[PDB]
């Protein structure tokens, strides 16, 4: 009656932006990030990646309503650091650490079936 | 057009038409069912 | 302010789990790995019955409800077939499903077990699990003499973010800090609680001294298989799933700051 | 009714095990050494099969609707 | 199919609707990867003082990892509350029926070892 399709937690509407990118005013040099589509799986390792970078001040991430499929990621820099540069840099950091444990799986996976 | 029904008792397939009691042939019994339909139902799997 | 450099380290391999470690890594990694074990790894199963007869004692919908859980043998078809979004077929096409047919009737006096070995595939690759060449068949539904189960189902790509049906894991045991160092966990009587698998503690000890500078490493993974995948595969489709999401995150991220 | 096909916790597949477990019931195996000889080590499943009552063989016991 | 709103209850007056469903790996999750069907809020029980419903959960992990079912019968001197924690603790469980949780969101522990184990619930 009310039941929305369970496609609708990961896959974007017509016209939806999977990130927007909107400027805090509150604080200088932070962005709030709404990702669309995604959840804690993703939020939380942007988040803590982010907290690797000492230009990174403030990573933190929110699912604003459980029953709502977005998440917000606020990040706030040093000054001579950009929170577009930040994000951009803790997903490349992400997707090398998991290539990397990837290729590790495999050479133990290899290891392993053969001795 | 035919309306084959089965008989709760003998189940037995047997048409009936309109303004007809509804009487099984093979042994009388008075409680008929329909058939399944042949029209294409779709079941999501969840 | 860069990636980490995790390690692994593989302690049982079967055909029914895989029991590795990972070390070196954020615990905020780690549980995304453990979450996409369970949610976005695709495989296949039915999800898409059309009864064309069924005399059974259970209703249409519990049959296909039933066979949507029957797990079906993945392994290398699943990374080749499309999302049925993404197919530029009809409803259906060899390209983006496996059609699957069922046609049972109970004839001899007997009780007749149909089980996952009367879903005969078009495709082989993809089979039930326990179909493919010990543990016996999955049961669908029991017939008496005179009843008949007919049907035709398609079996499509998905992951358990969209039905737990295509979740390949049957239990995904994930752990960390054994002995409790970093005090995560604050049991009020340490001693009433059993040691983990993978405590390193003499039995006096009931926990480790507390590391005011330790972190969450050396996170401990048993992902045991539903059938679909091998839990090797599901540990390398979860890791390339992961790497997937954040690079299309990225294309998007790149379109976002270059359209400022 | 009917032996459910997954557990309802973890998705471990308990469908293929009743009748197994049936089988290992009457060769005079405990219902806790039969959960064990089958495989189901964590409780949710062994309360799927501990806890399953099979109704479907009384809904056998009805003549169905054709012959 | 159970959604937000339905109402279930336990055999021992705990009723309540479903406030929402999470997914597998949004639920939180034992050591061993074993998720709640069901989770409910600690303070339906001072109040109403069911400790039956405690009873009858720890009665039921033992149930289910010895592999009979438990006696819960009213007036019954041989069954208490010791006998059924020392028989939990011989399968490698809190004797409380306690356990360590994660987070499912997050994969952090708990600071505080939930109380979980099988309990027969019904749906109205
Ligand atoms: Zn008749
Ligand atoms: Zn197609
Ligand atoms: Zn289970």
């Amino acid at each position: 009656m009310n039941a929305p399709p369970a496609f609708e937690s990961f896959l974007l509407f017509e016209g939806e932006k999977k990130i927007t990118i909107n400027k805090d005013t509150k604080v200088p040099n932070a962005c709030l990030f709404t990702i669309n589509k995604e959840d804690h799986t993703l939020g939380n390792i942007i988040k803590s990646q982010l907290l690797k970078d000492p230009q990174v001040l403030f990573a933190g991430y929110k699912v604003p309503h459980p029953l709502e499929h977005k998440i917000i990621i606020r990040v706030q820099t040093t000054p001579d650091y950009s929170p577009q540069e930040a994000f951009t840099n803790a997903i490349t950091d992400l997707i090398s650490e998991l290539s990397l444990l990837e290729e590790r799986f495999r050479v133990a996976i290899k290891d392993k079936q053969e001795g | 057009q035919p309306m084959i029904y089965i008989c709760g008792e003998c189940h037995t397939e047997n048409e009936i038409k309109s303004r007809d009691p509804i009487r099984c042939r093979e042994c009388g019994y008075r409680i008929m069912y329909k058939k399944r339909t042949k029209r294409l139902v779709v079941f999501d799997a969840r | 302010p860069y990636a980490n450099q995790p390690t692994v380290r593989i302690t049982e391999l079967t055909d029914e789990n895989v029991k590795f470690i990972i070390e070196n890594t954020d615990l905020a990694v780690a549980n995304s790995i453990r979450r996409v074990f369970i949610a976005e790894v695709p495989i296949i199963a039915i999800d898409w019955v059309q009864i064309d007869a069924n005399s059974s004692v259970l209703h249409d919908e519990f049959i296909a409800h039933r066979l949507g859980l029957i797990p079906l043998t993945s392994d290398d078809i699943v990374d080749k077939l499309q999302y049925s979004r993404d197919c530029t077929c009809e409803e259906f096409c060899p390209e983006c499903s496996v059609e699957f047919t069922l046609d049972v009737r109970c004839n001899e006096d007997q009780t007749r077990h149909v089980t996952s070995r009367d879903l005969i595939s078009n495709s082989p690759r993809v089979i039930p699990v326990t179909s493919r060449n010990e543990q016996d068949d999955i049961l669908i539904v029991k017939l008496r003499k005179g009843q008949e189960l007919r049907l035709r189902a398609y079996a499509k790509k998905g992951f358990g973010k969209e039905h737990a049906k295509w979740n390949p894991t049957a239990g995904v045991a994930f752990e960390y800090d054994p002995d409790n160092a970093l005090r995560h966990t604050v049991y009020p009587k340490p001693e009433e609680w059993p040691k983990s698998e993978y405590s390193e503690l003499d039995e006096d000890e009931s926990q480790a001294p507390y590391d005011p500078n330790g972190k969450p490493e050396r996170f401990y993974y048993n992902v045991e298989s539903c059938g679909s995948l091998r839990p090797e595969t599901i540990v390398l489709s979860a890791l390339s799933g992961l790497k997937k999401k954040l690079s299309d995150l990225q294309t998007q991220l790149s379109h976002e700051i270059q359209s400022d | 009714m009917i032996i459910p096909v997954r557990c309802f916790t973890c998705g471990k597949i308990v469908g293929n095990k009743w009748e197994a477990y049936l089988g290992l019931l009457q060769a005079e195996y405990t219902e806790g050494d039969a959960l064990d000889a089958l495989g189901l080590k964590r409780y949710c499943c062994r309360r799927m099969l501990l806890a399953h009552v099979d109704l479907i063989e009384k809904l056998l016991n009805y003549a169905p609707l054709e012959k | 199919i159970p959604q937000i709103g339905d109402k279930f209850a336990s055999r021992h007056g705990q009723k309540g609707t479903c406030g929402i469903q999470y997914r597998q790996e949004d639920m939180p999750f034992t050591c061993e990867g074993i998720t709640p069907d069901i989770i409910i809020n600690p303070h339906a029980i001072p109040s109403r003082m069911t400790i039956g419903h405690l009873i009858e959960c720890l009665q039921g992990k033992v149930s289910a990892n010895k592999g009979e079912i438990g006696d819960a019968t009213p007036f019954n001197d041989a069954v208490n509350v010791q006998k059924i924690s020392n028989l939990l603790s011989d399968y490698g469980y809190h004797l409380r029926g306690n356990e360590v949780l994660y987070n499912g969101f997050t994969g952090r522990k708990i600071t505080s070892q939930i109380f979980i184990g099988p309990t027969y619930y019904q749906r109205l």
